[PDB]
């Protein structure tokens, strides 16, 4: 049977661009002369073109283990987090870690956080990319990072948020040291970070806490943007499998040898830097 | 059962080995006990179990785990070979101790890599390294895939660079540059120290290797000439970890607690008490 892959539209990881009229991904090329790599993925039922550094990765997976996969969205847009069921017990996790653990995909393949909260359930590789946690604000926004006043002390005159049900959500929540700046963030959080990243370009969000490897990105893309610079906590993206899944071993196995071979460097000379 | 056999490996700041404390003869707070078996001579396996003390950055990690997973251990130093390699298709280091079963468990600067992760299981990883560049600072370099280090006779005069040899980073470019290995070594350094002072004295432009080492080295240099590349440049970006038996059972648990101290501030903590120096690039 074939895999089933899910992700979740976030530059340059993954782009997710309409199909040409016949259905098919227009052909590109790098501007160094390198083709990319397009993948049929259907999503909120109709079908759609993603290409990216993880679709590259999810190729490379693919041949290397020899297995035949289908890409699909995320139905509901999120990365991940647990929430309790209402009038109930039971809790249940939402994004893509719901899916995979629903049996609705197979893989996560996607910009994945490892934390210790979604490894009590679901089975990580090891990190296909190494980053961390940084800021994202309008060029003539001033702060000092992590430990401003202007977010250590916040008020509804400086808006800061992350986006919702993911990583960094389970970050500032968890910890007690950040229930004052969590307080302040879960009021303003954001669906998406392209919702969140255009709202640091109206004006209308003050700061946005997220990935490094996707705020960097955005800043060298978007030079009216600007992130700190600075890196507050450091985390790894890693593929998501359920437990004691038949391709665990081989997928970890494959990644840090494309980390040795050269690979990665290739993506991320392609996709990041 | 509770009680692991674990062996380590002397490399500071992450391993620091002292003698016992000879008024009281035992291991003092700060310190866990470590046993080495030290040779009578080079001719002769017959040796003597010698009491010595460990500390540093994955000591703190092992009493972490130890408290939090609930196990006790004894520690040993490896003595045949140093992190692990293959000897045709034989294991030394630390690597050959958990493959044979001498040792159930790994603590150190291991490196995470393929070939060893088909012998063994490796946790987390619970710092980043990779291949990374050190050089006085002045000097403009992207990392191990700048074109100054994979065609060094591009430019006048040609970059002096090198590495310790005999270890995974020549391994590396061996296998990913040819040329710049070729090249690279009538550069080849003793030690990290012999590169240290190559570099200050102006008898070396470069010097690649671990980069975790090497932002250690860097955070405490003396005048803070010497500068690492940013992360984002680091090649071949994998990390240390703890190696255990195949299938250990001990390896999930192990996993949990460490993407614990990572996300609680435990790890952060232990990073600012150990590796964080007075430069900062
Ligand atoms: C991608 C190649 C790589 C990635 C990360 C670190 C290194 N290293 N370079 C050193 C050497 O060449 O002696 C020692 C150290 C490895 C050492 N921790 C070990 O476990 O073997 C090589």
């Amino acid at each position: 049977t074939r895999l089933k892959i899910v992700t979740i539209h976030q530059e340059p990881f993954v782009y997710v661009k309409p199909t040409m009229s016949d259905g098919t991904c227009k052909e590109e090329f790098t501007v160094n002369g390198d083709p990319v790599k397009k993948v049929i993925c259907t999503g909120p039922t109709v079908p759609q073109c993603c290409y990216g550094f993880c679709i590259d990765l999810l190729i490379k997976l693919a041949r290397t283990m020899n297995f035949t996969y289908e890409v699909h969205l995320v139905a509901d847009g999120k990365f991940g987090t647990q929430e309790r069921v209402n009038n109930s017990n039971k809790k249940e996790w939402n994004g893509m870690m719901g899916e995979l653990l629903s049996g609705q995909a197979d893989m996560i393949v996607a910009p994945l956080t490892i934390n210790n909260e979604r490894a009590q359930y679901i089975e990580f590789s090891k990190p296909f990319k190494y980053q961390g946690l940084t800021i994202l604000v309008k060029k003539g926004t001033r702060i000092t990072g992590i430990n401003d006043p202007r977010l250590r002390n916040p008020s509804d005159k400086f808006i800061y948020a992350t986006v919702k049900q993911s990583s960094v959500d389970i970050y500032f929540r968890r910890q007690v040291e950040l229930s004052t700046m969590y307080r302040h963030m879960e009021k303003h959080n954001y669906e998406s970070a392209a919702e969140a990243i255009q709202a640091v370009r109206d004006n209308k969000l003050h700061a946005f806490i997220w990935d490094s490897a996707v705020l960097e990105f955005e800043a060298s893309q978007k030079c009216d943007l600007v992130t700190t610079g600075e890196l507050f906590f450091r985390s790894g993206f890693g593929i998501g499998m359920r437990k004691d899944s038949p391709w665990k071993q081989n997928v970890s196995l494959s990644i840090l040898k494309s980390h040795e071979n050269g690979f990665m460097e290739d993506l991320d000379k392609t996709w990041v830097r | 059962d509770n009680h692991l056999s674990i062996v380590t490996l002397e490399e500071a700041p992450f391993v620091i080995v002292e003698d016992i404390d000879p008024l009281t003869e035992t291991c003092v707070r700060n310190t866990v006990p470590c046993r080495k078996f030290v040779k009578i001579n080079n001719s002769t396996n017959e040796g003597m179990n010698v009491k010595k003390c460990c500390k540093g950055f994955c000591i703190d990690i092992l009493k972490k785990l130890s408290r939090t997973v609930k196990f006790t251990y004894d520690l040993y130093l490896v003595t045949n070979g140093k992190h692990g390699k293959k000897v045709n298709n034989v294991w030394n280091g630390m690597i050959g101790e958990v493959v044979y079963q001498r040792a159930v468990m790994a603590v150190g600067s291991l490196t995470i890599n393929e070939e060893r992760s088909e012998v063994v299981d490796f946790s987390v990883p619970f710092v980043e390294t990779g291949i990374s560049v050190m050089v006085s600072r002045g000097t403009q370099v992207t990392g191990l895939s700048d074109k100054k280090f994979q065609r060094p006779h591009d430019y006048s005069p040609p970059f002096r660079f090198g590495t310790v040899p005999n270890g995974s980073t020549e391994r590396n470019i061996r296998n990913n540059y040819p040329y710049m290995h070729q090249y690279m070594t009538r550069f080849n350094q003793r030690g990290v120290e012999d590169a240290l002072v190559s570099l200050k004295t102006g008898k070396l432009d470069a010097f690649i290797y671990d980069a975790a080492v090497l932002n250690y080295k860097a955070g405490r240099d003396e005048g803070c000439k010497l500068v690492t590349i940013g992360s984002g440049y680091i090649f071949a970006t994998t990390g240390y970890g703890i190696a255990l038996q195949k299938g250990s059972p001990w390896k999930r648990q192990i996993d949990l607690a460490l993407l614990q101290f990572v996300g609680d501030g435990e790890m952060e903590e232990l990073e600012t008490l150990w590796l964080t120096g007075i430069c900062h690039n």
